[PDB]
RNA sequence: GAUAAACGCUGAAAGCAUCUAAGUGUGAAGCCCACCUCAAGAUGAGAUUUCCCAUUUCUUUAAGAAAGUAAGACCCCUGAG
RNA sequence: GCACCUCGAUGUCGGCUCGUCGCAUCCUGGGGCUGUAGUCGGUCCCAAGGGUUGGGCUGUUCGCCCAUUAAAGCGGCACG
RNA sequence: AUGUUAAGUGGAAAAGGAUGUGGGGUUGCACAGACAACUA
């Protein structure tokens, strides 16, 4: 799961560690299992989430 | 450069002008024919394909006749390639005869050595025997196979096996005489191979 | 640099073309070119040049000194040219000149032959003197150290080929 | 034993790429090429399947070596005959036979089993600016790493 | 040439240099003094 | 051909001197070729010349099965270089 | 020196046959210094491609001797 | 973010040797002219 998430996030301008920090600073609690499942099936949902993380650590 | 294919007839003797006796080897070479010309644009290098020794026609097949047809000859028994010869100067159909060489003409000579079969380390490699008396049980054997530490035998440990039958060339021999109406060259010394076996003669590489 | 700061002022005939790196001094004999570096730059107001240095480099001065020395040499030579003179001690030795063929006779069981490239010449007046003449400072020096290399000088009688000012030390070989 | 995707043999498309090797140090270029051949940049990555892309490396003659590697880094080989080490090579490979160079660097950064050996047959390396593979329509990759 | 791990100027005219990573002494008055550290 | 010890040429840092940092050479029975032999199972399996060119039912039409053949090869017999 | 290892078994030295590797180089190749005139040498540096002998006496290595040679190297490999 | 190392040091070893480079100090001699180089 972690390697698939890294692969997907680097396509949205992030890396794995910065995106995990961003999701924690926003209070999102998705598994790494559902995150990878989204990364392969629903790219638009994965981008919604990556934008929320990018705005969280923009402070 | 210069080079021809022939067959081995045998050895004889001859006296010179001054009156010295000299051992010799007769080689017979009826005219060789150029069958193909290889170039860089087509093949990637430069060479010449030569044939020797006409063959009866029940003994060849249709692909061979097609290959020999563009040169207007009978099917051949021996086909070799001759390299490092300024192409030009050559074309399919030409005949190379023994007057390509003249007396003098230090030359190289190649053949395939006689066959001898399964032979031991003493005849095959020049290894020495063990003692024949004095309580000995070690006459005609190949030696110790190595030391203990590597737990195996190294490569090029030499042993028994099939001897002879390899190709060998001998360098810097002399042409003693050339006879044109008979297609014969006389070479000073001995050559490798048996009688009726294929022989190749080229001008020498070390000049 | 004290060398890097000094002045090069070009006598008559000099033209100095610029193209990126290359410089090409020309004069009344030759038209030498040499590749120089970026971090030291050209100059204006003909019949004078200085070079300059953006500081803060570690060594702070080396590249500067060489980049000026070489240009001063090119000018000094393209207007004037350089000279190297070789002597000959060692009784029985002689040189002779035939175009670009320098023939030498030094104790050997064969004469020795040297040939000079484009920019260079030879000048043998006598069986003792040789003179190497060119524009380059490097090539003339290399060719003279080539010639003197055929037979350096011994110390017990000082025979052999020497630069025309070499100070050789002399030993006392006993008489047996 | 539940739902995580796993890819199949001929299901995930493989694209062709062109990478340019003038002034990139040997190992940095080689690390990036090695990750692209294994498919690590695609979320469909599964380890018992091959999903990497193909890579063309161009201008291998101008690859960079820092320090004194061009004279002091040496490649050894043994012929398995007694006393038969061959230490013949140095940064002479970069002059003559610069494909050997790139290939032996990339080969040591891939797994050592039958999948990693089959992923090595997608590298095509060229000493000059031109490749013979224009019918596969390859896209340019740009390195900054 | 002397090759020793102690390389020392031993008259007036001796100089020390570094032609590679290698210390050397070089004297124009006495060729016995020439030295290279090793 | 590129090098080891050694020896330079030009040259500054360090107005001089200095084989070295930038540039430029010489130099060993050693190293890579040069000579001889093996080598495409080099699964990265390479190249050139020549020779040969279509019946039957269908699972379904598919890199389908089965049958008789071309060029060529082999079994079997006389042997030896 | 020690006693980890092997006591339901790990057979000692010289010679023979067959070698291979290190370099702290015995010869041959290239060099700097000399209290190096030449012919021979001393010593230090680079160099492992190839070469490195037959007898007498002792079970003998080791050793001494005889006649030669460009030279008659020193170690590891279960003191192969 | 700010520096150091050029030795593949990092990624085995000492007495001793050295104009390798970074930082901090103590001073002799310097425009009533220094060190070096060239005349006499
Ligand atoms: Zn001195």
């Amino acid at each position: 799961w972690i390697a698939r998430i890294n692969a997907a996030a680097r396509m949205n301008g992030l890396s794995y560690s910065k995106l995990m920090h961003g999701l924690k600073l926003a209070e999102i609690d998705i598994n790494r299992k559902m995150l990878a499942d989204l990364a392969v099936n629903d790219a638009a949902a994965f981008t919604a989430l990556a934008e929320q993380a990018k705005d969280a650590l923009s402070k | 450069t210069k080079g021809i294919l022939g067959k081995k007839v045998g050895m004889t003797q001859i006296f010179t002008e001054s009156g010295e006796l000299i051992p010799v080897t007769v080689v017979e070479a009826t005219p060789n024919v150029v069958l193909q010309v290889k170039t860089v644009e087509t093949d990637g290098y430069e060479a010449i394909q030569v044939g020797y020794q006409d063959k009866r026609e029940v003994l060849s097949n249709k692909p061979a006749k097609g290959h020999v047809a563009k040169a207007n000859t009978a099917p051949k028994r021996f086909i070799k390639e001759f390299k490092n010869v300024e192409l030009g100067e050559y074309e399919v159909g030409k005949e190379i005869k023994v007057d390509v060489f003249q007396a003098g003409d230090v030359v190289d000579v190649t053949g395939t050595t006689k066959g001898k079969g399964f032979q031991g380390a003493i005849k095959r490699h020049g290894q020495s025997r063990g003692p024949m008396s004095h309580g000995s049980r070690y006459h005609r054997r190949p030696g110790s196979m190595g030391p203990v530490a590597p737990n195996r035998v190294f490569k090029n440990k030499r042993l028994a096996g099939r001897m002879g039958g390899d190709r060998v060339t001998i360098q810097n021999l002399e042409v003693v005489k050339v006879d044109v109406e008979r297609n014969v060259i006389l070479i000073k010394g001995n050559i490798p191979g048996a009688k009726k076996s294929l022989i190749t003669i080229k001008s020498a590489v070390k000049a | 640099s004290r060398i890097g700061n000094k002045v090069v002022v070009l006598p008559a005939g000099v033209e100095i073309k610029q193209d990126g790196n290359n410089i090409t001094v020309k004069g009344p004999k030759g038209e030498l070119t040499r590749e120089f570096s970026s971090d030291i730059k050209m100059n204006i107001e003909g019949n004078e040049v200085t070079f300059t240095r953006p500081n803060d480099s570690k060594e702070m001065k080396t590249i500067h000194g060489t980049t000026r020395a070489n240009f001063n040499n090119m000018v000094v030579g393209v207007s004037e040219g350089f000279q190297k003179a070789l002597e000959l001690i060692g009784v029985g030795y002689r040189a002779q000149v035939q175009g670009n063929k320098l023939t030498l006779n030094v104790g050997y069981s064969h004469p020795v032959e040297m040939t000079a490239p484009e920019g260079v010449t030879f000048e043998v007046p006598a069986n003792t003197q040789v003179i190497v003449k060119g524009i380059n400072k490097e090539v003339v020096g290399e060719l003279a150290a080539n010639i003197r290399g055929v037979r350096p000088p011994e110390p017990y009688k000082g025979k052999g080929i020497r630069y025309v000012g070499e100070f050789v030390r002399r030993k006392e070989g006993k008489t047996g | 034993m539940r739902t995580t995707y796993m890819a199949k043999a001929g299901e995930v498309e493989r694209k062709w790429y062109v990478v340019d090797a003038t002034d990139v140090p040997l190992g940095r270029l080689s690390a990036v090429v090695a990750s692209v051949l294994r498919g690590k940049n695609k979320p469909t990555f599964t380890p018992h399947v091959d999903t990497g892309d193909f890579v063309i490396v161009i201008n291998a003659d101008k690859v960079k070596l820092t320090g004194k590697k061009a004279t002091d880094k040496i490649y050894y080989r043994h012929s398995m005959y007694p006393g038969g080490l061959k230490s013949v090579t140095a940064g002479e490979l970069r002059d003559k036979n610069s494909r050997r160079l790139i290939e032996t660097s990339v080969k040591g950064m891939l797994p050592k089993n039958t999948l990693g050996r089959k992923q090595f047959t997608k590298l095509n390396v060229y000493g000059g600016a031109e490749h013979p593979h224009a019918a596969q329509q390859p896209e340019v990759l740009d390195i900054t790493n | 040439m002397k090759v020793r791990p102690s390389v020392k100027p031993m008259c007036e005219h001796c100089k020390v240099i570094r032609r590679k990573g290698r210390v050397m002494v070089i004297c124009p008055a006495n060729p016995k003094h020439k030295q290279r550290q090793g």
